[PDB]
């Protein structure tokens, strides 16, 4: 239950930072790699 | 690199340039007759 | 705790995007829709009369028919709060049996506020037929579906909660979940008919674009051109018609960017009475005439018989 | 581990029906649990464990609960999948604790459901495999260490005996292996009576007909049938389950529920009607003229149901006629299979369709099984061939289970060496198929008014019965002219009221 917390905190900090320095252009290479936490993050975003 | 040769990077440059001027934030007007037609023609001339 | 973060997302629906009176292909089962709505607005009324209230309603159809909008219209007619629970939080893929406690908490917090709606989209992805998954995706799914079955079989406890679930095909759901008592009503939404399409398209013509261009369009041809579409596409048809009609003339890009940017910038300062003044109404007309952007009937006629 | 120690399980042998052979066999264990000293004085060693093998829904757990209730002994029920965890060694500890608890309360009955989850064979075709092996070894050690005079009876239920470890099948661990067969017609009748005793029933429902007309149905399936009929009666606001509710539930389980106005054009529907009516008419004519030992067409429908656009319900004959399939019976069944394409040829001329090729497949295989596998003709063959296409025996589609199955070779195939005998066999098969096709076309062409009248009646009503087809055949003798049918006011009308 610790890896999930680390990943969730990391991705929420990524999205909060991307909000903070708006406007911003986000590049996401190799989306074929994606696991459930990031899918939920992107669906919610 | 004449104008006709590549439409994809041209559309990408249009997207970036419209992104540059905060022009998504004024997404649409719903105005009486003129601003709507101008934005409609602009929306068409982006994609084709 | 996914349950509490999902239950933080209540939405007291009052104005649906597509109302039930405007929704198409629903008249063949609208009696069951009204019965479900009557149960939701007063679960005690269904309690006192003793008949089995509809505990579950499944809506099936194609991607885009407005199944979520149909659920929103039903809830707005019912005036009951809804919760949008996604498929991701249900399948907590870290411990075996966490979905059991998840669905138990969801049902417990639903009973504490019932009558409510538990709305799930893409119900086919996680609650499909058993046995199709082979590698380590059986025990957790079996426990989840067993907890669902034991929660839908509440022994005459009509709290007032119903499960608005969305699937794409009727076969993919498990047969044990297809039985009545657990799954009471089934709404099959496939495609609108010609005259319903005509009415929805004319409403879209009235609510989206310039009204003065509505009469010049032969909407019968347009309705015969959009037969395989869905009500949201019937709403977005006039946008594409105006775009493709403005496509016909020979015009440049940069002037349209210039005017778009100018009207974007200087719409923040101008007064509203000056915006709607008749002088402003006659300003737009010769602005259009000077730009040569006069949209005509024949342009859109050639457009509509040009599309597929 | 909450192994439920129930003083009375609530299930006795009166609640078990149609499993009478296994009940008679397990009465010995019930007696041993009653007076173990009687077995002790005779020097009789009771079995260490008993394997209940069979299809799911046959009530093996119900049978074990009945044994425990009749014996009046503690009953420790647990599933095998509950012994499979992530931490290695927990399942062996649970096995030891369960056996210790059973040994404390003697006499007792231990029951392990789905033992194939633990005793999966090491097939040669994570640490979970090691954990399963350790738990299975612990179970073997516990079973081997049992003294017979301690009065503890072990039962293991399984649905797949092929997946079981042969070590457990050795004597001393599973001494008795009892096969729980599906209930017979009398057994299904008794099960239906038991399940209908719990729900308000109408006197018009005849349970014997549904017991006879649903072969292979388990007791759980009959309970689901009764529950679905009760649900239909609730939906139809009936005070009791009528015979119509029974028929609706039967049709829902067999061919599925009816759709809502999902119909294709008239062109693609008349073809299916022609195929099904031609098959039914050919079967009825073969019954009428040559007294064939074939099945009977009960009803024909063209309304889509489940995933089938059309259906012909066929009444299944008794199994005693399903073993000695003679050459005339197989030839008549080949004629029945070819009757669909015969109807397409005599009705729609030389422009046939795809809807009659499927039957044309089965006949094209069946004659091969006449010539190679069964070797019924008498130029003897040297080798058989396997079916290139395999189709499962099923519902309203044609029987193809006259010898148990159609697409199942009984391991009688050999690879060929000489290739001339192969073309000789192909020539003989083509000759037989062409001869039977010509015969069924000649038979169907002699009765055109009855076939066309049945097609029109089925196209109008969307359903027809076998007795209606028989009445059409009686009212239309052979060699009547077509103007008699074409001069009627309404061809799709039947004056018979069942």
């Amino acid at each position: 239950d610790m890896m999930l917390e680390i990943d969730r905190f990391y991705i929420t900090l990524q999205f909060e930072l991307a909000k903070a320095m708006s406007p911003c252009i986000i590049w996401i290479p190799n989306i074929h790699d994606l696991s459930y936490l990031a899918l939920g993050l992107l669906v919610n975003s | 690199y004449q104008m006709i040769e590549q439409p994809g990077t041209i559309y990408l440059r249009y997207l970036v340039d419209i992104h540059k001027k905060y022009l998504m934030n004024y997404e649409f007007n719903t105005s009486c007759l003129a601003e709507r037609r101008i934005f409609l023609a602009h929306y068409q001339t982006i994609t084709y | 705790d996914p349950i509490k973060t999902a239950f933080d997302r209540m939405k007291r629906v009052k104005n649906p995007p597509i109302p039930l009176k405007n929704f198409a292909s629903i008249e063949s089962m609208r009696e069951e829709i009204n019965e479900v709505v009557a149960f939701l607005q007063n679960p005690k009324a269904f309690q006192e009369m003793g008949a089995r209230a509809p505990r579950g309603v499944l809506i099936v159809g194609e991607r885009g028919t407005g199944k979520t909008s149909l659920a929103l219209a039903i809830a707005a007619e019912a005036r009951v709060p809804v919760v949008n629970v996604e498929a991701q939080e249900l399948e907590a893929g870290l411990w075996v049996g966490q979905s059991a406690a998840n669905v138990r908490e969801l049902f417990q917090t639903a009973r504490d506020l019932a009558p409510v709606i538990i709305f799930v989209e893409d119900f086919d992805l996680f609650a499909g037929v058993r046995g199709k998954f082979v590698h380590t995706k059986q025990q957790d799914h079996e426990s989840f579906i067993n907890q669902l079955l034991v929660e839908l079989d509440g022994f005459e406890k009509q709290d007032g909660v119903v499960l608005m679930a969305t699937t794409r095909n009727h076969k993919q759901i498990d047969e044990a979940l297809r039985r009545p008592g657990r799954m009471d009503r089934v709404f099959h939404l496939q495609s609108p008919t010609e005259m319903e399409r005509e009415r929805i398209l004319h409403n879209a013509a009235e609510e989206t674009m310039d009204r003065e261009l509505v009469d010049l369009v032969d909407w019968r041809k347009v309705s015969e051109k959009t037969t395989l579409l869905r009500p949201i596409e019937l709403k977005l048809v006039p946008m594409a018609l105006e775009s493709s009609a403005f496509r016909s003339k020979f015009l440049d890009t940069d002037e349209l960017l210039s005017y778009v940017s100018w009207f974007a910038t200087f719409s923040h300062i101008v007064p509203p009475w000056l915006r709607k003044t008749k002088v402003a109404k006659t300003m737009g007309k010769m602005l259009v005439n000077h730009l040569g952007l006069n949209l005509t009937k024949d342009d859109l006629e050639n457009v509509v018989d040009l599309m597929e | 581990a909450e192994a439920r120690v129930d003083g009375s399980t609530g299930v006795k042998f009166a609640d078990v029906a149609g499993i009478d052979e296994a009940v008679d066999e397990l009465q010995e264990l019930v007696k041993y649990l009653k007076n173990p000293d009687l077995f002790d004085k005779m020097g009789i060693k009771p079995p260490h464990g008993v394997l209940l093998e069979g299809p799911p829904g046959c009530g093996k757990t119900l049978v074990a609960k009945a044994i425990a209730g009749e014996a009046g002994v503690p009953f420790y029920q647990m599933a095998g999948s509950e012994f499979v965890e992530v931490l290695v060694g927990v399942g062996s500890a649970r096995i030891r604790d369960l056996f210790k608890r059973a040994k404390v309360n003697k006499p007792s009955v231990i029951f392990i459901d789905e033992i194939d989850a633990l005793a999966t064979r090491r097939q040669g075709i994570n640490a979970a495999t090691q954990e399963r092996e350790t738990t299975l070894n612990q179970l073997l050690i516990e079973l081997d260490g049992f003294d017979t005079g301690k009065g503890v009876i072990f039962l293991g239920a399984t649905n797949r005996r092929d997946l079981l470890d042969p070590a457990l099948l050795r004597p001393g661990r599973f001494d008795r292996k009892i096969r729980v067969r599906p209930p017979n017609a009398k057994g299904r009748l008794d099960i239906l009576k038991i399940h209908a005793s719990k729900v308000k029933m109408s006197d018009s429902v005849d349970l014997s007909s549904y017991a006879s007309n649903l072969p292979g149905w388990s007791g759980a399936k009959l309970a689901q049938l009764v529950q679905e009929a009760a649900l239909v009666a609730v939906r139809k606001t009936h005070n009791s389950i009528l015979q119509s509710d029974m028929d609706d539930a039967v049709d829902r389980l067999t061919v599925g529920p009816t759709r809502i106005g999902l119909e294709l054009g008239h062109q693609g529907q008349c073809r299916r009607a022609t195929t099904e009516v031609g098959v039914a008419i050919t079967s009825h004519l073969l019954l009428r003229y040559e007294n064939a030992k074939i099945e009977r067409c009960d009803r024909v429908s063209i309304i889509p149901r489940g995933q089938t656009l059309s259906q012909v319900v066929f009444h299944r004959l008794d199994d005693e006629s399903y073993m000695f399939g003679r050459l005339p019976q197989l030839l008549h069944r080949l004629q029945v299979l070819l009757g669909g394409r015969a109807a397409e040829e005599v009705i729609y001329g030389s422009d046939t369709s795809k809807a009659s090729v499927d039957y044309l497949s089965d006949a094209s295989w069946l004659a091969r099984k006449i010539l190679t596998i069964w070797n019924l003709e008498n130029p003897m063959v040297i080798h058989g061939e396997p079916p290139p296409w395999r189709k499962r025996p099923q519902f309203v589609g044609p029987r193809l289970d006259f010898e148990g199955s159609l697409y199942d070779d009984y391991d009688l195939v050999e690879p060929p060496v000489n290739f001339n005998m192969d073309d000789e066999v192909a020539h003989r098969s083509e000759e037989l198929i062409s001869q039977m096709y010509n015969k069924t076309v000649s038979l169907l062409r002699q009765n055109q008014t009855a076939l066309l009248k049945t097609v029109k009646v089925l196209l109008n009503q969307k359903e027809i019965s076998g007795e209606a087809i028989d009445f059409i055949l009686d009212h239309y003798p052979p060699q009547t002219p077509l103007n008699s049918l074409l001069q009627e006011q309404n061809p799709g009308s039947l004056p018979f009221v069942p």
